[PDB]
C-alpha cells in the first residue's frame, strides 16, 4: 500500500500523506480504516517519531494529525525526558508553549480546536512534572500575568491549573514516587495564594462566562485539597451559592463544587464556621426554590421528561442534597428558624426518591438508611422528621422491588410465567429497601400497620387493583417482619391473610391467582414466629404448599418448594414433636406421603424436598429414633438402590437406569447436606456397593472412549456415567467435611476410597479426569491429613505429576482441574508437610515449578493459592530449624523465589497479587537480614570465604536487576535495594519502596534518593 | 441513517470484545484474544424511532496493545466504560480510564458496566460502585455470557443520543425468504458437539 | 411483516450455526423460535427473534429437502443443513443446530417441523 510511506524515516516526512491516513482511519472504514489503523500505529511506536512532531504541527492542516503528534510527546516526555539532550528539552518545551498561546490568540482556532487544545495543555502538564519548580520557577508568576492579556489565554491557563491540580493531587498515587509527588504538592500548594487570587478575581469580575465555567472547573479540583481557610475566610461561598447557581450554564459546576465543600468535616468549635455552613446552603436552597422549581415541583415526571441537563442536575441537586445533610443536618435540627430549610431539603430528597431510575433511587436510599439510624439512636430527633418519614413509608412501599424468593413475574404478553434467570442486580436493593423500611416502622409502627393495611382494604374492594400494587404491598408487608410485637403481629398477619385468602377467591384468572399464590407464599415464609405459635395454621400452609406441588404452573411449583424448605429451616422443631390433638409428629406424615407429594415434582425439587425432610431429621437427638426416621425418608431411594444393586451386579448401559441411580445419589446428598453427622448410616448402608459402582462406571467410562475416541466424553451417556462418579465423590465429601467422628472416616472411609478413585483418576486419559477428585481429596486431607500420613502420600502420587502435567503447557486448559489441584497442594503443604519431604528430589523440584507456575497466572484463584503456598513452604522449612534438608532447600530454591516473586512483581501483568507477593518478598529478604540461613547462599568460588549472605543478596540482586532493567543506573539499583533491605520489617514502607520502583522503571534518570522517603 | 461514534474501554479481559460479539453476531467467544489497538464494527438496532446505527470503537485494555490509547476517543459521542466485578482491580483502574475519556470527550452520554455477573464469586460488592453517581455515568450490572441486561448500555445511549425517553427497540420486519456434497460437511457439523451443554438452553 | 401468518408452533431454543473454518459452533441468538404460515401461499417457514433485541437470527422456509439429525454431545439438539436463510439479508447457506429446554421439546419439535413439511409440499 502506498499509505505504509510515512512508515520510512529515510526519506523526509510527506505530511500530506499523513493527513490522508489519519483522515482514512477516522473518517475511513472497511479495511481501509483497518490498514490505516496498523499504520499509525507503527509510525507512533517509532523511537524516532517524536523528533518529526513539531514538522507535524507546522505544516499540517488535520488537527488530529497534530493530536496524534502530541500523543507521540507526551509518551516521550513520560518515558524518556531524561535521556534527550538538554537542547532538545528546551526545544520541546519552547513550540509547545508556543503552539498554545498561538492557537489561544487567534479566536477561531481556539474556538473550533478544543480538543487539539486541550491535548496540548496536557502535554505541557507532563513537562511541568519534570521540569517545574526546579527548572522553570517562574511558571506560575508569569501564567497568572500572561492571564491578563487575552480572555482566552487567562480561560485556557485555568484548564491547565485544573490539569496540573488533577495530576498531582487526584493521580499522582499511581504514577509517581512518594518523593515527586510530594515535592509537587508541596510546590502547589507553596504557590497556590497566588493561583487563587486569579481565580478570585475572574470570578468576581464577571467575564466571558466560559472562563467563569472553566474557572469554576479548576476550583472544583482545587478543592479537594486546599486549606479550609481559602474556602471560609473569603466571600467564595457566597459567590458560588447566590450569583453562580442563577445562571443554568454555571449551575452544573457550581452545585459540584457546593458538594465538595459540604463534605469536609469542619472544626466542631467555631460557632462562625457553622454560620458560613448553614448559610451557603440556604443560599442554594432559595436559588434552587427561585431559578429552578419549587419544592412541590413533580420531579419523577420532570427526570422522565429529560429536557437538556435536568437528569444530570437532578442527579447532581441528589448528591449535594445528601452530601450535606448526612454531616450538617445537626446544624439545623435546634435552631428554630432553620427548620423549614430544614425541611425543605429533604422534602426535596422525598420528591427525589420518586423518580424512576434505580441508581438515583440507590442514592437517596443510602441517604435515607443514614437518618432514619440516626433516629433510631439520637435522642429527640425523630419527632422533627415525622412528616417526612410518613411519606417515605410511602415511597418505600410503593416502589418494594421484588424479592429473590418470588419465582413469578409478567412477561412483555401480558402472563404470569417463571423466571428464565435471578434478578442478581436487584438482591442488593431489596436489602436496602427492607433495612430503611425496618427502621422506619421501628419508628412509628402504628404509621407503618396503618398505610398498609388501608392499601391492602383498597385491593379487595378493587379500588386500586393491579399486580404491581398487591405485590409491592405484600413485598413490604413480608419485608418488615420482626419490627412488630408479637401480639400486633398476629392481628397484623391474621389481617393479612383473611384479605390474602379472600382475594385469591374472589380473582377469576390463571394469572391473577398465581400472583396472589407467589404474594401469600412470601409473606407466610417470612413470619416464622407466627408459625410456631400458630400449629393448625402452620400445618394448614403446609398442606396448602403440599398442594402447589402439583400445580401445572411451573412458578407456583417451584416457589412451593422453596417456601417450604425456607418454613422448615426455622421452624424444623415444631414438625419432629407430637403436637396437641395429634398422632404422630408431623415428619411422619411428610415421610408416608412423600411419594405422591412429590410425583409432579422435577427431580432437583424431590432433592430439595428430601433435604427439608433431613433438616427436620436433625433435630430429633434421640440416637434411635433419628436413625429410624432417618431409615424412613430413604425407603423409596435405598429400595431403588438395592434392585438398581442386583441388576448392576450383572454387567448400567441404560441411559434410563443411569438417570435413576445419578438422582439415587443427587438424594443422599440432599439429605447428607442437611443431616452432616447424623447422615452416617445411611452412607454406611450404600457406602461399599456406592464404590464398586464407582469403578464399575468407571470401566465403562474408560471403555467408550476406547471405542469412539476422546469425543464420546461429550455424548449424553458418558456425561450420565461421569455425574455419577461426580455425586459419589461429592456425597462422600459433603459427608466428611461435616463428620464428627473422625476416626471412622479414617478406619472405615477412607481406605476404600483412595483404592477407588485414585488408581482410576491417574490412569485415565486426561479429557476423562473428574476435577472432582481432587476437590473431594482436599476436604479428606483437610479434615483427617494429620491421622493418614501414608494416605497422602499415596494421594500426590496419584494425582501430583498427572494433573501438573495437564496445566503445565497454558494457562487455559483445563481451568477446574487448575484451581483445585493448587487448593489441594495448599492443605496438604499445611496439614500434611511430611509428604513433600519424601517427595524424590526431582518430584520436590516440579513441586517448586508448581508453585512458581501459579504465581504467573491472572486466575486470582490460582494465584493467591500460590503466593499462599510460597509463604507456607517457606515458614515450613525455616520451623525444620538448621538440618540438611533446610540447608539444601535454600541452596536449591532461594534464589528461584526470590528472582521469580521479583518478575512477577514487576512485570505489569499480575497487579492482583502486589500485597501477597511484597509479603512472600519480604519473608525471603529478612530470613538473609536475621541470619535464620545456616549455610552460605552462594558458590565455593563466586566469593571470598565468610562472606554473609547478606551481601550475597544485595549483589545477586544488584545484578539481577542491572540486567532485567538496564536503563537503571547502578545508583538506582542500590539505593533501591539498600531501602528495600532495612525495610524488611515493616511491610507497609517495603510496599512503598517496591511501588516507587515500579513507577521508576518505567522512566529514565529515576532519582535515586527517592528511596530515601522513609526515613 | 445517521450513525454514532461509540468508544468502549476498560481494562484488559473484562469482555469489550465478547460484549461487542454478542451483538453483532450473537456468538459468545470463551478465548480471550487480546484486542491490538482498536476494532470497528458497526452496530445497528431497530427502534420505533427508526434505527439507529452504532460504529463500535472496542479499544485494547492491555497498555503494551493500547495503540494511540486517548486518540481513539476523537468525535465520540457516546461510549461505555468495561470492568470485571470478578476483579476489583478492573473497578479501581475506572476512575483512570474515565480520566483520559472526558479529557477528549467534554460532553458525551458514557455507561459503566460491570461485567461477568454470571460467576458466582463476585468481589466488587454493589454496595462498592459509587464512582458513576458524581460522574453522571448510567450504570448496569451486565453478563455477555448470560445476556444479562446485555441490551441495557445501546438502549439508553439511544434514548440519549436521539433525545427521546420513549424510545424503545422494536421488530424488525421480515421479509418473505425464498423458496451436492454437503454429507462430508454436514458429518463434521454432527459429529462436533454443541458447546455448553449443561446450560438450561 | 408476520401478521398475515399464523403460529402453528412456538418453543425457546438457542440457535447455533457450524463455522467450517474453525471447525466449532457459534451460537446465533436465543429465543421464541415459531413456525409461521403464510395464509396467502401456505407456506410455512421457521422465524426466530433474539430476545430483547428482537433480531432477526433465522428466517427461512421449512423445505421438504431437509432432515433433522442428530449432535454427538446433545439428545435434546437438532442439526440440518440450510441454503437460503435471510435473517441477515443476502441469502447465505448454513449448518443449523438448535437446542431446547428438554428432549420433549426437541421431540416435539422435530414432529412440528416434519408436519410443516408436508403443507409445503402442499
Ligand atoms: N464468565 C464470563 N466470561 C466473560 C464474559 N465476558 C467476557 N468473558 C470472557 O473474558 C475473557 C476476555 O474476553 P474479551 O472480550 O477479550 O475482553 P477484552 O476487554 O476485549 N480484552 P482486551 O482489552 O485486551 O481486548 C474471555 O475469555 C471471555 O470469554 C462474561 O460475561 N462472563
Ligand atoms: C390463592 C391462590 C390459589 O389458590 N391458586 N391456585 C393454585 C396456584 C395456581 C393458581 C390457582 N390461594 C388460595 N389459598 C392460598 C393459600 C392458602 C394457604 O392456607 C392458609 C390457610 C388457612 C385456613 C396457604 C398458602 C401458602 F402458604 F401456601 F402460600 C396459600 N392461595
Ligand atoms: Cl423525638
Ligand atoms: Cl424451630
Ligand atoms: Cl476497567
Ligand atoms: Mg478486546
Amino acid at each position: 500500500g502506498s499509505m505504509e510511506g510515512i512508515l520510512d524515516f529515510s526519506n523526509d516526512l510527506d505530511i500530506a500523506l499523513l493527513d490522508q491516513v489519519v483522515s482514512t482511519f477516522y473518517q475511513g472504514s472497511g479495511v481501509q480504516q483497518k490498514q490505516a489503523q496498523e499504520i499509525l500505529t507503527k509510525f507512533q511506536d517509532n523511537p524516532d517519531a517524536w523528533q518529526k512532531a513539531d514538522q507535524i504541527l507546522q505544516f499540517s492542516t488535520n488537527p488530529q494529525s497534530k493530536f496524534i503528534a502530541l500523543s507521540i510527546l507526551d509518551k516521550l516526555i513520560t518515558r524518556k525526558w531524561k535521556l534527550l539532550p538538554n537542547d532538545h528539552r528546551i526545544g520541546i518545551r519552547n513550540f509547545v508553549v508556543g503552539m498554545i498561546i498561538s492557537m489561544c490568540q487567534d479566536d477561531e482556532v481556539f474556538k473550533t480546536q478544543k480538543n487539539l487544545i486541550n491535548k496540548s495543555d496536557l502535554t505541557l502538564v507532563q513537562i511541568l512534572k519534570q521540569e517545574w519548580p526546579q527548572n522553570w520557577p517562574e511558571f506560575i508568576p508569569e501564567l497568572i500575568g500572561s492571564s491578563s492579556s487575552s480572555v482566552n489565554v487567562c480561560e485556557n491557563n485555568m484548564i491547565v491549573l485544573k490539569l496540573l491540580s488533577e495530576e498531582v493531587f487526584d493521580f499522582s498515587a499511581e504514577q509517581m514516587t512518594q518523593a515527586k509527588a510530594l515535592h509537587l504538592k508541596n510546590s502547589m500548594s507553596k504557590e497556590f495564594e497566588q493561583i487563587f487570587k486569579l481565580c478570585f478575581q475572574v470570578l468576581e469580575q464577571g467575564s466571558s462566562s466560559s472562563l467563569i465555567v472553566a474557572t469554576l472547573e479548576s476550583l472544583l479540583r482545587y478543592l479537594h485539597w486546599i486549606p479550609y481557610r481559602y474556602i471560609y475566610e473569603t466571600n467564595i461561598l457566597e459567590l458560588l451559592s447566590t450569583k453562580f447557581m442563577t445562571s443554568p450554564d454555571t449551575r452544573a459546576i457550581t452545585l459540584k463544587c457546593l458538594t465538595e465543600v459540604s463534605n469536609l468535616k469542619i472544626p466542631q468549635d467555631n460557632d462562625l464556621i457553622k454560620r458560613q455552613t448553614v448559610l451557603f446552603f440556604q443560599n442554594t436552597l432559595q436559588q434552587i426554590a427561585t431559578s429552578v422549581m419549587p419544592v412541590t415541583a413533580d420531579l419523577k415526571a420532570t427526570y422522565a421528561n429529560a429536557n437538556g441537563n435536568d437528569q444530570s442536575f437532578l442527579q447532581d441537586l441528589a448528591m449535594f442534597l445528601t452530601t450535606y445533610l448526612a454531616r450538617n443536618r445537626a446544624l439545623l435540627e435546634s435552631d428554630e428558624s432553620l427548620r423549614e430549610l430544614l425541611l425543605n431539603a429533604h422534602q426535596y430528597l422525598i420528591q427525589l426518591s420518586k423518580i424512576e431510575e434505580r441508581e438515583l433511587f440507590k442514592t437517596t436510599l443510602d441517604y435515607w438508611h443514614n437518618l432514619v439510624a440516626d433516629l433510631f439512636y439520637e435522642p429527640l430527633k425523630k419527632h422533627i422528621y415525622e412528616e417526612i418519614c410518613s411519606q417515605l413509608r410511602l415511597v418505600i412501599i410503593e416502589n418494594m422491588v421484588r424479592p429473590e424468593e418470588v419465582l413469578v413475574v409478567e412477561n412483555d404478553e401480558g402472563e404470569i410465567v417463571r423466571e428464565f434467570v435471578k434478578e442478581s442486580d436487584t438482591i442488593q436493593l431489596y436489602k436496602s429497601e427492607r433495612e430503611v423500611l425496618v427502621y422506619l416502622t421501628h419508628l412509628n409502627v402504628i404509621d407503618t400497620e396503618e398505610i398498609m393495611i388501608s392499601k391492602l382494604a383498597r385491593q379487595i374492594d378493587g379500588s386500586e387493583w393491579s399486580w404491581h400494587n398487591i405485590n409491592t404491598l405484600s413485598w413490604a408487608i413480608g419485608s418488615i417482619s420482626g419490627t412488630m410485637s408479637e401480639d400486633t403481629e398476629k392481628r397484623f398477619v391474621v389481617t393479612v391473610i383473611k384479605d390474602l385468602l379472600d382475594l385469591c377467591v374472589k380473582k377469576r384468572g390463571k394469572d391473577n391467582k398465581a400472583v396472589v399464590a407467589s404474594d401469600i407464599m412470601y409473606v407466610v415464609g417470612q413470619y416464622p414466629r407466627f408459625l410456631k405459635a400458630h400449629w393448625n395454621f402452620l400445618r394448614t400452609v403446609i398442606l396448602k404448599l403440599f398442594e402447589f406441588m402439583h400445580e401445572t404452573h411451573e412458578g407456583v411449583q417451584d416457589m412451593a418448594c422453596d417456601t417450604f424448605i425456607k418454613i422448615v429451616q426455622k421452624c424444623k422443631y415444631h414438625f419432629v414433636i407430637q403436637q396437641p390433638r395429634e398422632s404422630e409428629p408431623f415428619i411422619q406424615t411428610i415421610i408416608r406421603d412423600i411419594q405422591k407429594t412429590t410425583a409432579d415434582l422435577q427431580p432437583q425439587q424431590v432433592h430439595t424436598f428430601y433435604k427439608a425432610c433431613g433438616i427436620i431429621i436433625s433435630e430429633e437427638r434421640s440416637v434411635a429414633e433419628r436413625n429410624r426416621l432417618l431409615s424412613d425418608l430413604m425407603q423409596l431411594p435405598n429400595m431403588a438402590w438395592d434392585t438398581i444393586v442386583e441388576q448392576s451386579t450383572a454387567n448400567l448401559l441404560d441411559s434410563e437406569t443411569v438417570k435413576i441411580i445419578a438422582n439415587i445419589i443427587k438424594t443422599n446428598v440432599a439429605v447428607c447436606t442437611s443431616m452432616g453427622a447424623d447422615f452416617y448410616p445411611q452412607l454406611g448402608h450404600i457406602y461399599y456397593n456406592m464404590l464398586q459402582l464407582y469403578r464399575a462406571v468407571s470401566s465403562m467410562i474408560s471403555a467408550q472412549v476406547a471405542a469412539e475416541g476422546l469425543i464420546a466424553t461429550k455424548t449424553p451417556k458418558v456425561r450420565g456415567l461421569r455425574t455419577i462418579k461426580k455425586e459419589i465423590l461429592k456425597l462422600v465429601e459433603t459427608y466428611i467435611s461435616k463428620a464428627r467422628n473422625l476416626d471412622d472416616v479414617v478406619k472405615v472411609l477412607v481406605e476404600p476410597l483412595l483404592n477407588a478413585v485414585l488408581e482410576d483418576y491417574m490412569n485415565n486419559v486426561p479429557d476423562a479426569r473428574d476435577a472432582e477428585v481432587l476437590n473431594c481429596m482436599t476436604t479428606v486431607v483437610e479434615k483427617v491429613g494429620h491421622m493418614i500420613p501414608q494416605g497422602v502420600i499415596l494421594i500426590l502420587q496419584s494425582v501430583f505429576e498427572c494433573t501438573l502435567d495437564m496445566i503445565n503447557k497454558d494457562f487455559t486448559e483445563y481451568p477446574e482441574h487448575r484451581v483445585e489441584f493448587y487448593k489441594l497442594l495448599k492443605v496438604i503443604n499445611e496439614k500434611s508437610f511430611a509428604a513433600f519431604l519424601e517427595l524424590p528430589p526431582a518430584a520436590f523440584k516440579l513441586f517448586v515449578d508448581a508453585i512458581c507456575w501459579a504465581f504467573k497466572h491472572n486466575n486470582r484463584d490460582v494465584e493467591v493459592n500460590g503466593l499462599q503456598i510460597a509463604l507456607d513452604l517457606v515458614k515450613n522449612i525455616e520451623r525444620m530449624g538448621n538440618v540438611p534438608f533446610a540447608n539444601e532447600f535454600h541452596k536449591n530454591y532461594f534464589f528461584i523465589f526470590v528472582s521469580e516473586t521479583f518478575f512477577v512483581l514487576t512485570d505489569s501483568d499480575h497487579k492482583s497479587g502486589f500485597s501477597k507477593q511484597a509479603l512472600l518478598l519480604m519473608k525471603l529478604i529478612s530470613l538473609v537480614y536475621d541470619n535464620k540461613i545456616s549455610v552460605p547462599l552462594y558458590q565455593e568460588a563466586e566469593v571470598p570465604q565468610g562472606t554473609s549472605n547478606q551481601v550475597y543478596l544485595s549483589q545477586y540482586l544488584a545484578n539481577m536487576l542491572s540486567n532485567a532493567f538496564p536503563h537503571l543506573t547502578s545508583e538506582q539499583i542500590a539505593s533501591f535495594l539498600s531501602a528495600l533491605t532495612k525495610q524488611c520489617k515493616d511491610l507497609v514502607v517495603f510496599k512503598g519502596t517496591l511501588r516507587d520502583f515500579l513507577v521508576q522503571i518505567k522512566e529514565v534518570g529515576g532519582d535515586p534518593t527517592d528511596y530515601l522517603f522513609a526515613e | 441513517q445517521v450513525q454514532f461514534k461509540l468508544v468502549l474501554v476498560g481494562d484488559g479481559g473484562t469482555g469489550k470484545t465478547t460484549f461487542v460479539k454478542r451483538h453483532l453476531t450473537g456468538e459468545f467467544e470463551k478465548k480471550y484474544v487480546a484486542t491490538l489497538g482498536v476494532e470497528v464494527h458497526p452496530l445497528v438496532f431497530h427502534t420505533n424511532r427508526g434505527p439507529i446505527k452504532f460504529n463500535v470503537w472496542d479499544t485494547a485494555g492491555q497498555e503494551k496493545f493500547g495503540g494511540l490509547r486517548d486518540g481513539y476517543y476523537i468525535q465520540a459521542q457516546c461510549a461505555i466504560i468495561m470492568f470485571d466485578v470478578t476483579s476489583r482491580v478492573t473497578y479501581k483502574n475506572v476512575p483512570n480510564w474515565h480520566r483520559d475519556l472526558v479529557r477528549v470527550c467534554e460532553n458525551i452520554p458514557i455507561v459503566l458496566c460491570g461485567n461477568k455477573v454470571d460467576i458466582k464469586d463476585r468481589k466488587v460488592k454493589a454496595k462498592s460502585i459509587v464512582f458513576h453517581r458524581k460522574k453522571n455515568l448510567q450504570y448496569y450490572d451486565i453478563s455477555a455470557k448470560s445476556n444479562y441486561n446485555f441490551e441495557k448500555p445501546f438502549l439508553w445511549l439511544a434514548r440519549k443520543l436521539i433525545g427521546d425517553p420513549n424510545l424503545e427497540f422494536v421488530a424488525m420486519p421480515a421479509l418473505a425468504p425464498p423458496e451436492a456434497q454437503y454429507e462430508h460437511d454436514l458429518e463434521v457439523a454432527q459429529t462436533t458437539a454443541l458447546p455448553d451443554e449443561d446450560d438450561d438452553l | 411483516m408476520e401478521e398475515d401468518e399464523e403460529v402453528l408452533y412456538k418453543v425457546r431454543a438457542k440457535l447455533f450455526r457450524f463455522d467450517a473454518d474453525a471447525k466449532e459452533w457459534k451460537e446465533r441468538g436465543t429465543g421464541d423460535c415459531k413456525f409461521l404460515k403464510n395464509k396467502k401461499t401456505n407456506k410455512v417457514r421457521i422465524l426466530m427473534r433474539r430476545d430483547k433485541t428482537l433480531k432477526i437470527c433465522a428466517n427461512h422456509i421449512i423445505a421438504p429437502e431437509y432432515t433433522l439429525k442428530p449432535n454427538v454431545g446433545s439428545d435434546r439438539s437438532w442439526v440440518y443443513a440450510c441454503t437460503a436463510d435471510i435473517a441477515e439479508g443476502e441469502a447465505e447457506a448454513f449448518t443449523f443446530a438448535i437446542r431446547f429446554g428438554s428432549k420433549e421439546n426437541a421431540d416435539k419439535f422435530k414432529e412440528e417441523f416434519e408436519k410443516a413439511q408436508e403443507i409445503n409440499k402442499k
